[PDB]
């Protein structure tokens, strides 16, 4: 309830929140706190959608490119509404997976002769078709 | 003279979308006195074609009967027999196969064992076994590949179902597959495919390595920069 | 009439400690017409505690012949033969069995694989598996311990001997045993008995436990670039 999220990213599973304390009783000596909760998977290779891929030992989290706004907001001006674009800064890579998406995969099964590729569900359970 | 009759498999009927039935014929001494036919539970004909297999070394003859029928009459559970006549029976032999009801639907679980720490000692090959639980009814198919490439159904084997003590009605099976010291070593991948019914997409797959499974050590690098950026 | 007169399995030696044969005639009208008497090489007469089984729904009944015999002169080469008198049968029926021999012998190698990660992040139930390969003949006995006592045989399952593919006249064989997680997580110890006759001691063990599998190097570093 004293903390405001700012970032809830999934791929990287990263969250960003922001409290300021009440510390003695100065107005003008009151801290300015910053937390960063980052989980890092140790068992995820380097392209998620390729089992084949060697394993992912090296992860790097640029704070700049989170902590981002990249869609246009309406703003009144008495005489129209505009759109507005809220930075100019605006390929990432996901490290580990989405609950809220599905990931499959093509293989090919041998019976009899016939090859026959079939969808996969690289996930154990995620979503259903 | 012993009369074998294989229902349709759920693989069968993934793969192929055709409903056959089999009921294998072995001990037989002369192939030009055999019949195999199939008749419906009210005596509809069923077009059957018969195929005479080469000579066995026990001077033993065996006949293969496949026939083409509707996956309902199998799914329906209707009760079908094979008949099979022969001039040095005095009485033709009778099968029944079908279908149980009354059985739910369950999600198998799959999980793979990397191989023992003392096995690789002595450099001679590796096992991995894939554990495969939790499911109902007992017909699964589980195959083996190597990145991407099928591999040969000699080099693995799989074992019937059998009910599972602690749970009943779930059931589960493994497969084994050997593979060289260096090839594991080196640090090759293998996949693990198993079709069942009870899957939202009807096939699941798991990979595992020399990396992943019961490692030596855990070798990690981490950069945190812009720690002080804009974010408003 | 039918007589079978099977020789006991690996196995029933192992688990009774005492060879008993079984010279059992099924498919009888009258059992009060029954007799069962073994007979060694010299032929003489087998203290046999003949038992009756209960009624078939077929009108047939069966009777059952217990012996008892010294095990140092099965493996000898002799042969044990029971005869069978009964009143519908004009002439005994004999039945000569003995141990067959010139068996290639082999060394089976135990191994033991520890539970699943994945399966342990459930929190729902624990596997361990216990693998014996390369052995010859098809005779194996196989139980499972904790802590220095038996566990009942319905928490555990074992599989018939396979052939093997890729090494001629060597046979595998598996059993999987259930644990809950919880136990597992607390601490205690395992042990798989393989019983062969090709060992020199006919007995090992081996021993799993929680701590198997743990790494040993976590080598992490971190870098704090505030640029
Ligand atoms: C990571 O894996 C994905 C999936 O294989 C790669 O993207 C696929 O590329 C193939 C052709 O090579 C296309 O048929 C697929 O449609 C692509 N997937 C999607 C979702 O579009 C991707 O290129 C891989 N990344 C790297 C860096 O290799
Ligand atoms: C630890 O990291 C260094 C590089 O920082 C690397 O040289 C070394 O191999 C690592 N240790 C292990 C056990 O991989």
């Amino acid at each position: 309830d004293e903390r405001i999220v700012l970032v809830d990213n999934k791929c990287k599973c990263a969250r960003i929140t922001s409290r300021i304390i009440r510390s003695s009783e100065d107005p003008n000596e009151d801290i300015v706190e910053r937390n960063i909760r980052i989980i890092v998977p140790l068992n995820n290779r380097e392209n998620i959608s390729d089992p084949t891929s060697p394993l992912r030992t090296r992860f790097v989290y640029h704070l700049s490119d989170l902590c981002k706004k990249c869609d246009p907001t309406e703003v009144e001006l008495d005489n129209q509404i505009v759109t507005a674009t809220q930075s100019n800064i605006c390929t990432e890579t996901c490290y580990t997976y989405d609950r809220n998406k599905c990931y499959t995969a093509v293989v090919p099964l041998v019976y009899g002769g016939e090859t026959k590729m079939v969808e996969t569900a690289l996930t154990p359970d995620a979503c259903y078709p | 003279i012993r009369v074998f009759a294989i229902p349709p498999s759920f693989a069968s009927i993934f793969l192929t979308k055709s409903t056959k039935l089999t009921c294998l014929v072995t001990d037989l001494t002369t192939y030009d006195s055999v019949t195999i036919s199939w008749t419906r539970q009210n005596g509809e004909a069923v077009k059957t074609h018969t195929n005479i297999s080469e000579s066995h070394p026990n001077a033993t003859f065996s006949a293969v009967g496949e026939a083409s029928i509707c996956e309902d009459d199998w799914n329906s559970g209707e009760r079908f027999t094979c008949t099979v006549t022969h001039t040095d029976l005095p009485s033709p032999l009778k099968q029944t196969i079908s279908r149980p009801k009354g059985v739910a639907l369950h999600r198998p679980d799959v999980y793979l064992l990397p191989p023992a720490r003392e096995q690789l000692n002595l450099r001679e090959s590796a096992t991995i076994t894939c554990l495969v639980t939790g499911f109902s009814p007992a017909d699964v198919f589980v195959q083996w590949m190597q990145r991407g490439q099928p591999l040969s159904p000699e080099k693995y084997v799989t074992s019937a179902p059998m009910p599972e003590p602690q749970a009943p009605g779930r059931y589960f099976a493994h497969s084994i597959l050997t593979v060289s010291e260096e090839e594991w070593n080196t640090g090759e991948t293998y996949t693990c495919v198993v079709a069942h019914e009870a899957l939202p997409n009807r096939v699941t797959e798991r990979t595992v390595d020399k990396s992943t499974g019961k490692p030596t050590l855990y070798n990690v690098s981490l950069v945190m920069s812009d720690t002080a950026g804009t974010c408003y």
